[PDB]
């Protein structure tokens, strides 16, 4: 965001849902929770530019 | 027929909102518009949108739209404009019922429909997923989590609502 | 991409067009307004329930309460001018001007 | 003192204002 | 000749009366939102297909 | 005198004028202290002292 | 403190403090008429607020001493230079009008600022609503020219329609030729000169537009001359009345605190009075304004803010 | 005394527009 | 630009690795400068008011040069801050890219063929 | 005072602006070519985080 | 912009029917869609004076275009310079001399020649030199 | 008064734009400006040719 | 209204646009412009005039229908990719989207229609909030999606913004109208250099928001809404003109001012990203904003307009408003070209 509140006081407001390989109701995946997974700790710490 | 039984909603669906975007009477413009509010619950409930499905009935098949009547009943302009009132809401009406009709058609003979989007003609039931819900219904689920996880939109939520009454009399009561 | 999902789409844009060219009842305009939030609502359930993104069965509801509120105050400035202007029109909605 | 209408203005196509800008000049017609 | 009318003309006046010529154009609306919308829709139209800013 | 009332500010408003100096001073001897602690820790961090 | 959002919000209301004694009772009538003679003995008889009628230094009356300022240094017009010429091409009718027409405007939101502020009645002499009579008059004989109405009624409309109109109106009816009768015994030379047409030409506009068309939102009753002297009948009148036309019997509070807030604010209510419409009679050049305001500048106590004029003994500038 | 504004001046820039037209005439 | 650097704790004005810095000294002319703009709002504050200016409220103007002068010390820190360290960053990089940053060649003036184009 | 003064100090001067010029043109070229590659300090627009990834078991193995 | 590629890939001074119909199109599309704008502000109060409005704007961009089709391509052509920016210079003016006679006035045609010549010039002077009017973010 | 105002503002008012008047502006105009730019293009044109090839004395020309 | 209903409504309407600045999901985005717009009506509505219905309701007609607009945007990134995440997203289509979706609730392009016309409906008070508050949140998700932009489509909205804001400011009587003009034409200057760097965006907006603050502000302390009625402040209290023309020659941006320092660091950038037509045009077009702010500053204090006898009552009385904030920020707002090193600190 451009003034990340979340991130300096640590309270989950709304990425609890901005994904859906995070935590879900009953442990249910979504269609696609392999390959998110994949792609999320493939970019992560490494940028926008370099993980396009 | 049940083939292509989505395709069906999906066409109803853009004809009645044709309805009601060709600007007809605000009454007939509401019919066409809760017509296009039925058959769109029906394209939810294909996809096992039950819950979903049945709110749209309610709060604004039900909801919003019965409110609507009372302004279009308040409005009243002198004479009806039903579609025989005018001629260009003829020709907004015949001409949106062309275009989607070419498409389909586009769409069915080679299914290469590049409008803006890329675009696949086949039938609607091949984009579904198959797996068990177990007992848990995942629509419900999902919408049972407005108290688990939602913490934080149901405060926004509810507090603009709690704003949307103090508004409301406020505009409307005229000084 | 699956063919119904044109259907919504275009019912948005066809209904983004008669929200956009008026005529002479913004009481009409609000229909598109709300069928254009209606096609919105219907659309993303579709996507939701079909990518199983299960909170995210969310934001219909969520769009829905929002859009709902929007149709509030629409309609309560339709009686406002309703009420300046006793009726409906637009052309007469123009005493701004200059 | 010279508030405007002394002051030099267009030309004077027909007669009428031709006698006003004769009299702005302080001189006759005839001459002007 | 010069001084008084001619450079006075080519440099200022001309791009003051431009300017004039489109202030009043562009300041000189009707007020109904139904030729507004209408130019919008246009707008819409016309950036997402034709000038090709999408692709 | 001159106007019939007293005029809002015609007399010293006391409480808020001595709340004036009271925050400047504090602004001040908060100033030079922390620019006091921020000179000699800076100088420990770098080295120096 | 004052009216202020703070506290309104900390309970500072208005309908607590009001009571039956709550009333804009206005007394009225022609030139002369012994109207102020009888506003004086209702005010003493009921406890109620009196304003005098409002001269050109009204306005210098709620400023500084209160003494009349020079004419000018405040108004650029004289009752008896109009009565001397009322003709006159240096605009002396209109610029009398319209100042007169803002000192009572004044005077009317000083009744409505002491009434709220306070919940007492207040009675004033000739309310901005009944200033029109003047100019009408002042508008048949062509004492001035016709625009001037234009602008007279462009100012009313933009400032009178927020000011509501008042409970009760006292008429003192006087015929004409008793009119003619007391000015005489007045003495004053400016004021024998009045023209009968003059004093017809108020009592018509009085009677046939004044009286009907303001009475549809309050009590109006007429008395003549026996029945203005008798204070016993007429004060007693006016409690005798329910006060149910007009808005007063509607607002609530959220109202008068706006009410308060524009009343209260003594550049607001007249600020609409300085329209930029320009008429030879009321516009005055750059030059001979600059000048008076620095005249009005280097007098005392307006050099600065109030409270704030070392001149006049204002101590502890440096502090406040 | 130096030129300062008159009527003249102040009506050049009073109206709906200082830029006139038919249009905005009315 | 710094906007995503690893480590930048949001919604913090001044981080603490920024204390190893010089701070700014109490009378730096760009310090001084933020006083002025205190000031100057107390003369035109009593202009407003219509008070006299100069000599109008010595507790006024007084507040404004102490606030001015402390937000002002405060920024100066968080302003030496970046500026410090988007030269640090820089020279971090252009050590990890040798490669891209090539030692232009040692030639003198006397090999160096300018031509010279006369005025006439 | 003496020339030796201005000649000094205007060669300070020169010092100061030429390290200053070079910089610049420096700062132009790492600010372009670090915003291209992204491999830099600076320019890393946001991802998301794998900090929020749920590893527990899910209801269907297919995961 | 395929439209607007179709002139940049004939070379300059060389087929210039091409050129005239490439650049015809571009003032074609540019004069429908300031038409189409006026028609929506400006309500052309009867459907058939709005077709002869936009008529009158289509006609007269589509002149401007292929005047300096023409005049560009031909002296490029004629004078074997095709680097030349006074080629665009004298298509320029040709241009706005055109929107002179379509508004039936010199002093317009005259202020049309001189501005839309040296713009004439200076765009092709761009692409010569290649500057970017929208430059991609580089630094 | 009226001689200083007609020769001084009462100009460009009553200025039309004519064959007369633009025929003038340009021939007392651009005319004397590239007149002389052709007089001092060829003028230099032939004076930078003699000393570039040497056709030129400036023996004693050093404070140019 | 109600002091405590008011208070909430812009306590709402400040959260809103405090909402949208510290959401990292598409959703509430989208929930803090709705709630926003749904409590900036009654604002509007404050006075109650039939010109504030007119201007309300044109202002809620486009503002929710660029709020509508932009859901597909986020459902359409959310169909190509399955992201709420705002960062850069995934679909040019969807990317070009709510370009215009944001633009109309800024106001540049054409879209700007409804800036001018509500501004004139609604109170001055109304109107200071309006062209500086509710320019943050939609502001606030084009700095975060920057790098997604096409640069082609968000520089010609910005061309048109200044260009258009500037040119019909030319012919505005008003100077609720003039503020509004001036107010595209700012927002051309901002959103132009959005692309490339996000860093003086932001500093144009605070600086922007300074004179507009400033000059808002003055006018309310004025009392005056058209030209003519400016012109006879210099009577009553001429030092107000002095400051309006300081700020009136401010923002139009001559030196050593303060509204020079946006615009020099803007010319500045885009050179750097070798966009060097692009700053020449714009910085041509900026003297036409300069000439409709020399046309007030010509009315209100450099000349002496005339005054009405009416005035003399007003030389009596004294203004009972506080003006809050009102020393410190033309100061702010005028003076500031020196620090300007300081827009580091944005960074
Ligand atoms: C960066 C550098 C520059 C910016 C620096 C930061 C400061 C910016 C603002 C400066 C001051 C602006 C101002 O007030 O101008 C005068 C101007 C006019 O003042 P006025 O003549 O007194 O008339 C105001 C009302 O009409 C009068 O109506 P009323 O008579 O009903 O009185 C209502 C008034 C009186 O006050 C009250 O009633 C107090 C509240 C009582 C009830 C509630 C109590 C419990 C809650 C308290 C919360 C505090 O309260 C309010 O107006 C409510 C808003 C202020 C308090 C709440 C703030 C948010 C929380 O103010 C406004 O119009 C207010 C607009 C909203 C706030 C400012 C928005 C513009 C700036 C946005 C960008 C800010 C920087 C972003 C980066
Ligand atoms: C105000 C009343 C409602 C908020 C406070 C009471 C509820 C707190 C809550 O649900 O917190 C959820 C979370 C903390 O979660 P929690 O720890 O309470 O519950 C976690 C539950 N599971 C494990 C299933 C996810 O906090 C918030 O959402 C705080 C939002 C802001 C609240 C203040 C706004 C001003
Ligand atoms: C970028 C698009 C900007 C659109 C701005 C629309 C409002 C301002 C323009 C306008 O009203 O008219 C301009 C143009 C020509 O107008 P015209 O037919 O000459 O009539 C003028 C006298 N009424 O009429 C138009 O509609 C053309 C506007 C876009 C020109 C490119
Ligand atoms: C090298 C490749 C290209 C080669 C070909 C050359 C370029 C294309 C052709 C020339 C285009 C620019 C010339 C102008 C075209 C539009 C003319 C037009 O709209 O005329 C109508 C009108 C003017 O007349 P009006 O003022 O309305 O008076 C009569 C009223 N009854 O208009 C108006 O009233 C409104 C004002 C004019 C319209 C707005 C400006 C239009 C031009 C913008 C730039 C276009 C650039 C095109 C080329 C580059 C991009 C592809
Ligand atoms: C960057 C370029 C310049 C930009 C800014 C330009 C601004 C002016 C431009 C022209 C403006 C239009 C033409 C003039 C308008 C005048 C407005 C006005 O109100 O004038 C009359 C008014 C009368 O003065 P008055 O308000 O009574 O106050 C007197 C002092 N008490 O006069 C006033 O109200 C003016 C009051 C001025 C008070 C000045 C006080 C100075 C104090 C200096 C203290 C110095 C301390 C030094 C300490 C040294 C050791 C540290
Ligand atoms: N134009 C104008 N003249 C007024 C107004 N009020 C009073 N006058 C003039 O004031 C002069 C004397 O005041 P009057 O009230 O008429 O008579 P009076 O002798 O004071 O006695 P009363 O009527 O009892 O107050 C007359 O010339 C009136 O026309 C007003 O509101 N407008």
């Amino acid at each position: 965001p451009f003034f990340d509140v979340q991130k300096r006081l640590g309270l989950d407001l709304d990425r609890w849902m901005t994904i859906q390989s995070a935590e879900q109701p009953h442990k249910i995946p979504g269609r696609c929770h392999a390959f998110e997974k994949e792609w999320i700790e493939c970019a992560h710490g490494i940028g926008g530019i370099r993980a396009e | 027929m049940t083939m292509y039984i989505a395709f069906i909603l999906s066409t109803i669906f853009v004809i009645g909102f044709v309805g009601f975007s060709s600007k007809p009477s605000p009454i007939y413009g509401g019919l066409g518009l809760i017509v296009s509010g039925g058959v769109g619950c029906g394209i939810v409930l294909n996809f096992g949108g039950s819950f979903l499905g049945l709110m749209v009935f309610l709060i604004y098949l039900g909801g919003m739209l019965v409110v609507f009547g009372y302004t279009t009943a308040m409005a009243t302009e002198m004479y009806p404009e039903v579609w025989v009132s005018n001629k260009t809401v003829f020709g907004a009406f015949v001409s949106g019922l062309m275009m989607e009709f070419c498409m389909v058609y586009y769409a069915l003979k080679e299914e290469e429909v590049e409008i803006i989007f890329k675009f696949n003609g086949l039938g609607d039931w091949v984009i579904y997923d198959t797996g068990d819900s177990g007992f848990f219904s995942e629509e419900a689920m999902g919408i049972a989590a407005l108290y688990s996880y939602g913490t934080w939109l149901v405060i926004v939520t509810g507090w603009s609502l709690l704003i949307g009454v103090v508004v409301i009399m406020e505009i409307t009561r005229g000084n | 991409m699956p063919l119904v999902y044109m259907n919504i789409i275009m019912a948005f844009a066809i209904a983004l067009a008669g929200l956009l060219m008026y005529r002479s009842h913004l009481m009409s305009s609000l229909l598109c307004l709300e069928g254009m939030m209606l096609s919105l609502f219907i659309m993303s359930t579709l996507i939701i329930l079909n990518t199983h993104f299960t909170l995210a069965n969310m934001m219909p509801i969520i769009l829905l309460v929002f859009a709902a509120c929007e149709a509030a105050l629409g309609l309560s400035l339709l009686v406002m001018v309703s009420n300046t202007y006793g009726t409906d029109y637009v052309q007469n909605l123009n005493l701004l001007q200059c | 003192h010279v508030t405007k209408d002394m002051f030099p203005g267009p030309y004077p196509k027909t007669p009428e204002e031709r006698a006003a800008a004769a009299k702005k000049y302080n001189m006759r017609v005839e001459d002007y | 000749l010069l001084d008084l009318i001619w450079l006075e003309t080519i440099l200022p006046k001309t791009t003051s009366f431009i300017q004039m010529k489109m202030s009043i154009m562009v300041s000189n609306q009707k007020g109904l939102i139904k030729l507004y919308f209408l130019s919008f829709l246009i707008t819409i139209m016309i950036s997402m297909t034709l000038f090709n800013y999408h692709e | 005198k001159f106007y019939i009332r007293e005029p809002p500010h015609g007399s010293p408003d006391w409480l808020k004028v001595g709340l004036t100096l009271g925050t400047s001073v504090f602004l001040w001897i908060y100033l030079i202290k922390q620019h006091k602690e921020d000179v000699l820790e800076y100088k420990r961090r770098n080295g120096l002292e | 403190l004052q009216y202020g959002p703070l506290a309104f919000v900390l309970g500072e209301r208005t309908t607590r403090k009001l009571t039956e004694t709550s009333k804009v009772i206005t007394v009225d009538g022609n030139i002369c008429s012994g109207k102020g003679r009888l506003a004086r003995e209702i005010a003493e008889k009921l406890g109620l607020r009196h304003f005098p009628e409002a001269g050109i230094h009204y306005a210098d009356s709620t400023t500084g001493d209160g003494k009349p300022l020079d004419v000018q240094l405040s108004g650029n017009c004289s009752l008896e230079k109009f009565y001397d010429d009322p003709k006159s091409n240096d605009g002396n009718s209109y610029r009398l009008q319209s100042w007169l027409y803002a000192s009572r405007l004044l005077q009317y939101a000083d009744a409505l600022e002491h009434l709220l502020s306070t919940g007492q009645g207040v009675v004033l002499e000739r309310s901005i609503y009944s200033d029109f009579v003047f100019l009408e008059a002042m508008y048949r004989q062509g004492f001035i020219r016709k625009q001037c109405v234009e602008h007279y009624n462009e100012v009313k409309k933009v400032t009178a329609c927020e000011y509501l109109p008042p409970h009760v109106v006292v008429y003192v009816d006087v015929p004409v030729p008793e009119i003619q009768s007391r000015i005489q015994k007045k003495g004053n030379p400016h004021e024998m000169k009045i023209t009968a047409a003059y004093l017809q030409d108020i009592e018509n506009a009085y009677k046939k537009t004044f009286l009907p068309e303001m009475s549809e939102k309050c009590e109006v009753l007429q008395y003549s001359a026996r029945e203005a002297e008798d204070a016993e009948k007429v004060v007693e009148d006016i409690e005798y009345l329910k006060c149910d036309k007009g808005p007063w019997p509607d607002q609530d509070d959220r109202t008068f605190h706006r009410l308060r807030m524009l009343v209260q604010n003594k550049l607001e209510v007249l600020n609409y009075t300085t329209i930029p419409v320009y008429l030879p009679e009321i516009t005055i050049g750059a030059h001979q304004s600059d000048r008076v305001f620095q005249k009005f500048t280097e007098l005392p106590g307006r050099k600065y803010s109030p409270g704030y004029n070392e001149d006049v003994g204002d101590k502890w500038i440096w502090l406040k | 005394r130096q030129w300062q504004p008159d009527v003249e001046w102040a009506e050049q820039f009073g109206g709906a527009v200082m830029y006139p037209t038919k249009e905005t005439a009315h | 630009m710094m906007s995503g650097r690893p480590g930048r704790v949001p919604l913090q004005f001044l981080p603490n690795e920024a204390r190893s810095l010089p701070p700014p000294k109490l009378t730096d002319p760009r310090l001084v400068y933020m006083g002025f703009l205190g000031y100057c709002s107390g003369l035109i504050d009593n202009a407003i008011r219509r008070r006299p200016v100069v000599s109008a409220g010595l507790h006024r103007q007084l507040l404004y040069v102490t606030s001015f002068v402390f937000f002002g010390y405060y920024l100066l820190k968080r302003q030496d801050y970046m500026y410090a360290l988007r030269d640090h960053d820089m020279f971090a990089y252009v050590k990890s890219h040798p490669e891209d940053f090539p030692e232009k060649d040692k030639k003198t003036y006397g090999e160096i063929l300018e031509e010279f184009h006369p005025v006439r | 005072d003496g020339p030796e003064k201005n000649y000094e100090k205007t060669m300070a001067i020169l010092q100061i602006e030429a390290e200053k010029a070079e910089l610049r043109l420096k700062e132009l070229e790492v600010r372009r070519l670090m915003r291209a590659r992204g491999d830099g300090p600076w320019y890393q627009y946001p991802t998301i985080d794998k900090a929020l990834i749920d590893h527990s078991p899910k209801t269907t193995p297919d995961n | 912009k395929t439209l607007l590629h179709k002139y940049s890939d004939i070379p300059e001074g060389t087929e210039c029917h091409r050129k005239a119909y490439a650049s015809t199109s571009i003032g074609g599309a540019t004069g429908l869609i300031v038409s189409a704008y006026s028609i929506a502000l400006k309500p052309p109060a009867s459907f058939l004076e709005g077709v002869a409005r936009t008529g009158r704007y289509t006609f007269t961009s589509a002149a401007i275009g292929a005047i300096f089709g023409l005049t560009s391509c031909i002296s490029a052509q004629v004078r074997e310079k095709p680097d030349d920016p006074l080629n665009y210079f004298i298509g320029g003016c040709a241009g706005g001399l055109t929107l002179g006679a379509r508004t039936r006035s010199y002093g317009i045609g005259a202020a049309a020649c001189a501005y839309m010549g040296l713009t004439a010039a200076l765009v092709k002077m761009g692409q010569l030199e290649g500057w970017q009017v929208f430059a991609e973010p580089k630094v | 008064i009226r001689w200083t105002y007609a020769r001084s503002a009462n100009i460009y008012p009553n200025f039309r734009p004519t064959p007369k008047t633009s025929l003038l502006g340009a021939l007392f105009g651009i005319g004397p400006l590239f007149f002389w730019y052709y007089v001092f293009k060829t003028d230099r044109d032939k004076k930078e040719k003699l000393i570039q090839e040497g056709k030129l004395d400036q023996t004693f020309n050093i404070s140019y | 209204m109600n002091p405590i209903i008011y208070t909430t409504l812009i306590m709402t309407v400040m959260s809103g646009t405090m909402l949208v600045m510290i959401s990292s999901h598409w959703l509430l985005i989208w929930i803090g412009f709705e709630m926003n717009l749904l409590a900036m009506i009654p604002v509007l509505m404050k006075n109650f005039n039939p010109r504030a219905t007119e201007a309300a309701t044109k202002y809620f007609l486009t503002q929710a229908t660029a709020s509508m607009m932009l859901m597909m945007a986020i459902i359409i990134n959310l169909l190509y990719s399955g992201q709420w995440t705002i960062t850069k997203m995934f679909n040019p289509v969807a990317m070009t989207m709510m370009t215009m979706a944001l633009a109309m609730k800024l106001g540049l392009s054409p879209f700007h229609f409804w800036v001018p016309e509500v501004t004139q409906g609604i109170s001055l008070q109304a109107g200071l909030l309006l062209l500086t508050w509710q320019k943050l949140a939609p502001l606030s998700v084009l700095c975060q999606i920057s790098q997604s932009i096409n640069p082609n489509l968000m520089l010609t909205m910005a061309m048109l913004s200044i260009l258009i804001g500037g040119w019909g400011g030319l012919n505005q009587t008003q100077l609720r109208k003039i503020m509004a003009y001036s107010s595209i034409a700012h927002m051309g200057w901002m959103t132009a250099v959005l692309p490339y760097n996000t860093t003086m965006t932001i500093l144009n907006l605070l600086i922007y928001i300074t004179m507009t603050l400033a000059m808002f502000m003055l006018l309310i302390h004025s009392s005056a809404t058209t030209t003519l009625s400016l012109s006879h402040t210099w009577n009553k209290m001429p030092v107000i003109t002095s400051l309006m023309m300081v700020t009136l020659l401010s923002m139009g941006g001559l030196p050593p001012l303060s509204g020079f320092m946006p615009k020099w660091m803007i010319i500045q950038e885009m050179t750097k990203n070798e966009s060097i037509i692009m700053p020449t045009l714009m910085a041509m077009t900026a003297l036409l904003n300069l000439y409709f702010y020399m046309r007030l500053a010509y009315s209100s204090s450099l000349t002496m307009f005339p005054s009405t006898n009416n005035m003399k009552m007003k030389w009596q009385f004294e203004h009972t408003k506080q003006m809050k904030l009102l020393p410190t920020m033309i100061v702010l707002s005028t003076l500031v070209l020196p620090m300007t090193p300081a827009l580091s600190s944005l960074n």
